[PDB]
């Protein structure tokens, strides 16, 4: 009812918010989770440890929605939307005890996000219009944070570069449109993570049939790319509802390696082997789109339905031995910028592949935002810190019964400096005054609690940047999820049959 | 409720083992529901890994111990105890001492570099005079042996297994000793052999002395080698022609195989234990060596081939690294004087969790004197004001119950193996530290 | 677990503040009680219901401490200095949370006691006691809240001419025990005498030979009792034995000494003072330098009453100590007019000790709350976020206010942030006779910060016996 | 942790007082009732301690060093059991006065060493040479046994059986190799020695079996002559036998199919090949040994270098038995063996006459480890308690009062053989150690004797035991 669920929504949410809060930031817990196909590894990311949460209350329910949602728009910001929704609703419940309607909180939290999103852009910095010799250094140590507290913080030098010609190549200037299925994110057991390599194209995880194959494609004296052929159709002779004519079709357009989504005979790879066409077998329909977006190719449904121009044509293709693994997959670049980029990563354990993995995937996802928005501001909680400022000082100018919203809301915003400095080892209330005595009697600017440690205060030197539109994307779904909270004031819950 | 369980259920891992630790521990016993798979071990991972576990903190330390045990494969008790007293000490650090968890990781991590550089400084290595360098073997030899039915004959065993490591010259590789165990006589009784002596024969009926034999792994070749079976037919023929072909050669049998040979001077066929054996002869520059354990009984066996690959990997390691620290609990006291000398300037949420680790150093000498018969409190503390200032030699004694110097006992330790124990057991328990919940999914 | 036994007595005291919340104001809501003896009494007045609550939690006594002394010392607010009591043990509740000790909690309320009433004194007018149309308005208003109404004109000067006489200049604290409101029966509201030499509570010998009436007497105060150059002598009553002989009146008459016996015990300390004289155990001690001095000395009757006045003490270590007399028909109505010209005096006391006056309504509590939230920021550390809470534990009494009237609570409290903003004190209680004096608000927020710190410094209690 | 020590040293100590009774042909006998309801009665400590089916798993411990006792010595079942019991017992106490069972442990193993060397200054020297009190010991043994009269030429014959094997330096020598064969029929005073070996089963009673040959080869064989025209598939396995020239087969016994087919007997008649069958899997691996053949599984795997020698192979004619022996195996690589045939008329005689010379042979054994005889009856026990009195005083710290104690527990043996023979426990006790400051090992004109090994392997053993025993601090549940 009004009088029971109201209270108990406010609790239902606590509960599942305070088992995160120690894991928020650097300094957070990696949690370990076992997954029910049998992957196991271990990491800190929101996204992932919520998913793994499953229980039958209705109120955390909406955080996995809103995470899995937000999974493909940013996915390392799932930990600071739910610790900052839900200091909203500990700031809504006071309300409700004064005589408050709970849809005034839910437009109360309206206004006072839209005016914090002015306040914040009037002191935000951008890199282009700034300074063009930094836009190299900001994008190599913005991955740096992510990748401090794994193993990669030793290699990670070498991993910053990867993750930002990954990014680039799969978006234009002018759109910055990046998409996670363009990105492949792939990994096997074996040797360490200093061999791991940039491919600018598939993978397919073909071995090239028989060995006496040629492993490295030649261009031929000078020829267009490497000719591959696409075949929708199953290597067989036809029959109602052979071999000699297939093979004279891919020889007569120039076709080196043929690719079929199904397997082959014997034999074919023994007429294959003469004429040194090596051959591919059992690609997923997913995985043969992927082919003639990056090689430039068509999709030919019929065997005689071949021709040059519809052949896809790459720079080369050559079969590179990884460690011991007996896999030898292949490994297809090209020269021009494709629409498709896999990353490939080795590690000594399958933990450590998965491990370092996903932590370069989260280093994808913070330099596809900081490329989308080429203004970016400062972190580390000095965000919050002086956005929560603007908010109060202009809620005494604000009057009605949203003036209380909007100090509630600026309460709300300190949370977040108060939970990362009690994962720091620091007072999380004698620093968060700290920071407010600094950006008023001193000067404004953006100086937030220290996720690493250091003698004094002022990250801005650090040059640790949080991107614009990553920031004002958490206080967005923060605030439409509050909202969608509040309008669920009844939980039905059937029986079992 | 997930803190507590941790604490506590990973003090439990280390109550068990607690009783392995040093040459006079003791050994555990375990009994499944049919009672009569009970087996009496002192062996560490074989306690770990046989013993069900329903925390998933205590989970961690299994996996954790694995790793150990394939780098080396003893301490790894000391290791798992090192990571319970630093958790068990951590109780008090967070409760009534006010202290952040974060702020006793970053104890131990400033901790760890002060136990590595007292480790440093106290290494002394002789290059000159290999003789005795060869001494030091024999006293690391002895403390590898300790714990095990072996330490009876382990004054005989110490030259078995010192010569045996200096007949290498190469390759830390341990693929070149090859263990052979045969039942009857007594232990005493164990030779070293450089033949590579082998457990099949071959052929049907074929000579058993071969001269000028030229080994081929599979021509105008004395000596096939073949991984599977032979057919009758061609055994025959192989016969007339010559040719003498080698059979049951599995994985492990050919690469000993490509680390000696190809030719060989005379094949020798011996008879001992009631099996064929074949002893090579005159290889080309023979790296691999041969080590004939005669034992009692089948479990005699059994724990005797993991103690000396446990022995061989360690002095393998010696080769690399010359540098020798003083053990017998002198090892963990002098690191307790870096702690505490690192502790003059500290901060003050560091202060405690930094002095906390110095006294976790001293519970590792403390449980090697419970085993002993001896008082833990009592002579430990005697050693410590010996210790304390200056003139540090001396260490525990497990015999006489005195004050010993353990360079005239002869005990002494590598200087890679302690700062792998420092290493593992702290990575060990700053996991543990960081997990203050635990969420398992719903199972199918 | 020796915080969480006072985190059980903090719920406890914070449920009686929550019973005498409803009861603030006029409007608020009454509380029954019935007590084991089987009297059932009723009021909304707060101290009288601390009083006869019969608190058996140790903690929870001290409000009971404090509203004794809010009337001893103000006269006003033992209902809103409970509510405000109880607005800073719930603002504890978050800071123990926290991580907080409540010694750095009770510290900073003496700097926030100190700084409101700073404060409050920047937004006071200060008023004057040479003024006498301010002291009869301020205590009219206070008149109306009783039945009578078009009575009280008169009374306005009575209250406000006594306390003008013995207030002089620099007095600091005036006792309101010295004036004594003398409830007799028969007469009406408008028949008053100020006598302020003294007024006594008993009548005169009704015997033959008593003279009644003295020129020029020595009045002593006499413990002892007769049984078997003084002109007029006291005799203790005593109803166990006699007090005074029919033989020593007639003694005493041909001497020419006039008799006043069965004088209330209780008036015994009263008389001790204001006459400045000294009681007298036996006759052997029995001086005259312990006597008073009285010009005139006579028994004056309006109707029934047969009172005896003296005027004109004279004594240089005593002063004018004055007993206002009230007269009334009914017995309704000298108790209602004795009660209502008691929180008079009180309120008339408050601008004696400390100058100056304020609106009330809760008026100043919501400017205070708004100036000590722009001022946190100046402030560092653990100490800066106690001025944010204690702003917000200022609103209670305000709110209330609303909440008992009827009004809409969250309504009409966002409407004094937004009119107290533009003007000063302006909301308007000034246009309906609305003054509450600056004592008040500033002890009430004075033995607040008193009665937390006691309650938060308690960390356990045994048995002691 | 001295809960769990405490528990299972109680545990321990009712199992050792309950086998303490049965010491002794007077002991008490113990019953045992199995779940099945069988109910065996007999004093032996091997039988009751492993049909007890004990839970306790330290008091399991009992049964694998009994059967150590028996395999090694050979005598002591009993007596081991409580010298076990009675260290555990005197560690109670220890316990109480805060000593830690490393020095208790480690103080037992010093004590047995130097127990060692004060039996064998006061022991008599024998040698193996002088066959008088060869005879003489195992001939007394017997007086506890049915055979009485003719327990006299019983004893030569495992004199020399053991003096054969014995060598000098061979020390301990296997028992496994000394195989007693039992049959129904004839007598004890009927024995041959039969050094070659001996078989555990008859021959080929069907028509034309020839039973007997002369100058034959003997090898093991594990195939099987079976039907699948039948006679050409007969003739070829015949025919490879014959390329060897093998006239003994040896068949192991299996119930899966026969052995030889009697249309094959007409086949080897004419050959003059003697056949065996149904040999049982035991004598598998000694058939193995003195023989020095080997296991032929197949037809193909049958060669003449596995093969061995037999001068004469016949089946001796008697009443109900039919024995089989072979003499002259001729082989130098493999050593010879003892198997002596054992005749009687009933059933029970052959059985505990195999059991009989069980124990004949380990006591004489005994004095091939280690020559020697010491008189029972309490002597040893006793004795190494007079030489530790005086030794105990020379010690040094908490192993002096180990010395004490250690001698305490060694007198429970002795006293135990005074109770159980109905005779006052303390007042034997006391008379023996009166008379020890003159006599010292004097039993001997009774002609009762007791080798030393039985002494020396029963101290060692409890020794061993006893520390392994305070060596578990827990008891954990790991499946």
């Amino acid at each position: 009812h009004g009088l029971e669920a109201k209270k108990s929504h406010i609790l239902a949410a606590r509960s599942v918010a305070s088992i995160i809060k120690t894991s928020l930031g650097p300094r957070g817990l990696d949690k370990i989770l076992i997954s029910p196909d049998g992957e196991i590894t271990i990491t800190n990311d929101g996204a992932t440890i919520l998913s793994q949460m499953e229980l039958d209350n209705e109120i955390a329910k909406l955080l996995v929605q809103l995470s899995k949602s937000q999974d493909d728009e940013i996915g390392d910001g799932t930990t600071g939307v739910v610790v900052l929704a839900s200091a909203l609703l500990d700031q809504a419940l006071e309300l409700i005890q004064k005589g408050i309607h709970p849809i005034k909180i839910a437009n109360g939290f309206d206004e006072a996000a839209k005016l914090a999103i002015s306040k914040l852009e009037e002191t935000c910095d951008d890199i282009s219009a700034s300074n063009d010799e930094l836009f190299r250094d900001f994008l190599l140590r913005a991955a740096k944070t992510s990748l401090g507290s794994k193993i990669v913080s030793k290699d990670h030098d070498r991993f910053a570069e990867m993750a930002v010609e990954a990014v680039i190549n799969v978006m234009d200037k002018d759109r910055k449109d990046v998409d996670f299925d363009l990105i492949k994110m792939q990994g096997r057991v074996g040797g360490s993570i200093s061999d791991s390599k940039l491919i600018n194209g598939v993978i397919l995880d073909k071995d090239f049939s028989h060995p006496q194959m040629p492993k490295c494609v030649l261009p031929k004296e000078g020829s267009d790319g490497v000719k591959l052929a696409i075949l929708t159709c199953p290597f067989e002779p036809p029959k109602p509802k052979k071999f000699k004519e297939m093979i004279d079709d891919v020889k007569k357009a120039g076709a080196d390696v043929v690719i079929c989504q199904w397997g082959f005979d014997d034999e074919a790879n023994h007429l294959l082997l003469q004429n040194d066409l090596p051959a591919v077998r059992w690609v997923g329909g997913q995985e043969l789109e992927h082919i003639a977006i990056s090689t430039n190719g068509r999709i030919v449904p019929r065997f005689q339905d071949l021709s040059k121009d519809k052949l896809g044509t790459c720079s080369r293709i050559y079969e590179q031995e990884f460690g011991t693994t007996k896999d030898r997959m292949l490994i297809i670049e090209q020269s021009k910028e494709t629409k498709t980029v896999t990353c490939f990563v080795r590690g000594s354990n399958k933990m450590i592949v998965d491990e370092a993995e996903r932590a370069l995937h989260d280093s994808l996802c913070v330099v596809r935002n900081l490329v989308k928005d080429s203004r970016v501001v400062y972190g580390g909680g000095a965000a919050e810190v002086t956005m929560s400022l603007a908010v109060s000082e202009e809620a005494d100018k604000q009057r009605g019964i949203d003036q209380y919203a909007f100090r509630g809301f600026a309460q709300a915003l300190d949370t977040i400096p108060m939970t990362l400095a009690e994962n720091s080892g620091l007072d999380p209330i004698g620093t968060l005054s700290t920071l407010k005595s600094k950006q008023l009697k001193e000067k404004i600017s953006n100086i937030g609690v220290d996720c690493l440690g250091y003698g004094s205060n002022d990250m801005k030197e650090l040059f640790v940047v949080d991107p614009f539109i990553g920031k004002k994307q958490q206080i967005l779904l923060a605030t439409q999820l509050c909202r969608m909270i509040l309008k669920i004031d009844n939980v039905i819950i059937s029986g079992k049959d | 409720n997930a803190r507590l369980s941790a604490f506590v259920g990973a003090i439990a891992v280390g109550d068990l083992v607690k009783s392995t630790l040093g040459p006079k521990g003791m050994d555990k016993l375990l009994q499944s529901a049919s009672s009569n798979t009970c087996m009496v071990t002192n062996d560490g991972a074989t306690i770990l890994k046989s013993i069900p576990l329903d925390n998933p903190a205590a989970k961690v330390l299994v996996n954790i111990s694995k790793v150990q045990d394939d780098e080396v494969g003893d301490g790894t008790t000391s290791v798992t105890v090192l990571s319970a007293e630093l958790l068990r000490e951590a109780e008090k650090l967070i409760d009534q001492s006010k202290i952040h968890p974060q702020t006793i990781i970053e104890g131990y991590r400033l901790a760890s570099a002060a136990a590595l550089d007292a480790l440093t400084k106290a290494a002394v290595d002789n290059s000159h005079d290999k003789t005795m360098f060869r001494e030091d073997l024999i006293h690391i030899a002895k403390t590898t042996l300790s714990s095990k039915i072996l330490s009876q004959d382990k004054d005989h065993f110490a030259e078995l297994a010192t010569n045996a490591i200096l007949r290498l010259k190469g390759s830390t590789n341990l693929e070149h000793i090859q263990i052979i165990k045969i039942l009857g006589g007594k232990l005493s009784d164990s030779f070293l052999d450089e033949g590579f002596i082998l457990a099949k024969k071959f052929g049907n009926n074929q000579p058993k002395r071969i001269e000028n034999a030229k080994i081929l792994i599979a021509f105008g070749i004395n000596t096939f080698i073949n991984r599977q079976l032979i057919y009758d037919y061609p055994e025959q023929l192989f016969t007339d022609l010559g040719i003498n072909s080698i059979e049951h050669a599995d994985f492990e049998g050919v690469e000993r195989l490509a680390l000696v040979t190809g030719e060989c001077d005379v094949i020798e066929e011996i008879m001992l234990g009631e099996q064929p054996f074949l002893k090579f002869s005159g290889c080309k520059a023979g790296e691999a060596c041969t080590i004939v354990l005669r034992g009692a009984t089948d479990q005699t066996l059994d724990e005797a081939e993991r103690s000396l690959h446990d022995a061989l990997s360690v002095l393998s390691q010696t080769t690399k690294e010359t540098r020798t620290v003083l053990g017998g609990g002198c090892a963990e006291m002098v690191m307790s004087k870096a702690v505490d000398t690192e502790a003059q300037n500290i901060d003050g949420k560091k202060s405690l969790a930094v002095e906390a680790f110095a006294r976790a150093l001293r519970q590792l000498p403390t449980i090697l004197a419970d085993n002993a018969g001896f008082d833990s409190s009592e002579l430990v503390s005697k050693l410590r004001s010996s210790i304390y200032n200056g003139i540090s030699t001396s260490g525990l004694d497990l015999n006489n119950g005195t004050i010993a110097d353990m360079r005239q006992l002869g005990i002494v330790e590598s200087y890679k193996l302690k700062r792998a124990v420092v290493s593992s057991a702290s990575e060990a328990a700053e996991v543990l530290l960081r997990v203050d919940n635990i969420i398992r999914a719903r199972p199918r | 677990k020796p915080q969480e036994v006072r985190k059980a007595n903090i719920i406890a005291a914070r449920s009686v503040a929550d019973a005498i919340r409803t009861s603030l104001g006029p409007k608020g809501m009454d509380k029954m009680i019935k007590t084991s003896r089987g009297e059932i009494i009723i009021s909304n007045d707060g101290h009288t219901i601390l009083k006869q609550m019969a608190i058996l939690h140790p903690v929870a006594r001290m409000l009971v401490e404090v509203s004794a002394a809010q009337d001893s010392e103000a006269g006003d607010g033992t209902t809103s200095v409970v509510i405000l009591t109880g607005a800073l043990l719930g603002a504890a509740e978050r800071l123990l949370n926290k991580g907080i000790h409540p010694t750095i909690i009770a510290d900073s309320f003496q700097s926030a006691a100190k700084r409101s009433v700073d404060i409050l004194l920047e937004m006071c007018h200060k008023v004057s006691l040479s003024d006498r149309e301010q002291l009869v308005r301020a205590a009219s208003t206070s008149l109306s809240s009783k039945i009578v109404s078009q009575y009280s004109s008169f009374l306005a000067p009575l209250a406000v001419d006594s306390v003008l006489k013995i207030s002089d200049e620099n007095s600091k604290n005036v006792d309101l025990n010295d004036i004594r409101l003398v409830k007799k029966v028969g007469g009406t509201i408008d028949d008053t005498e100020m006598i302020d030499g003294v007024v006594l509570t008993q009548t005169a010998i009704k015997s033959a030979g008593g003279p009644t009436r003295k020129e020029k007497a020595k009045i002593g105060l006499i413990q002892f009792q007769i049984s078997p150059k003084c002109n007029v002598l006291l005799i203790q009553k005593s109803i166990l034995r006699d007090a005074v002989n029919d033989l020593a009146l007639h003694f005493l008459s041909k001497l020419n000494i006039m008799v006043v016996k069965d004088i209330e015990r209780e008036e015994i300390e009263f008389l001790s003072k204001g006459l400045g004289c000294k009681p007298i155990a036996d006759i052997e001690l029995f001086t005259e330098d312990r006597l008073g001095s009285a010009d005139l000395v006579e028994e004056i009757d309006s109707d029934g009453s047969k009172i005896v006045r003296v005027t004109g003490i004279r004594n240089n270590n005593a002063r004018p100590t004055v007993s206002v007399v009230i007269r009334g028909a009914n017995n309704m109505i000298i108790d209602e007019t004795e009660r209502s010209l008691h929180d008079a005096l009180c309120v008339i006391r408050c601008l004696v000790k400390e100058r100056g006056l304020i609106a009330g309504g809760g008026a100043p509590e919501i400017e205070i709350s708004r100036r000590l939230s722009k001022e946190a920021r100046s402030m560092e550390g653990v100490q800066a976020f106690i001025w944010q809470e204690f702003a917000s534990a200022l609103e209670v009494i305000p709110t209330t206010l609303a909440e008992n009237a009827g009004l809409n609570s969250i309504k009409v409290v966002t409407e004094l942030r937004s009119k107290h903003e533009n003007g000063e004190l302006n909301d308007n209680t000034y246009e309906e006779h609305i003054l509450q004096p600056v004592l008040v608000s500033t002890s009430a927020i004075t033995l607040a910060s008193e009665c937390v710190k006691s309650i938060l410094r308690i960390d356990d209690i045994a048995f002691s016996r």
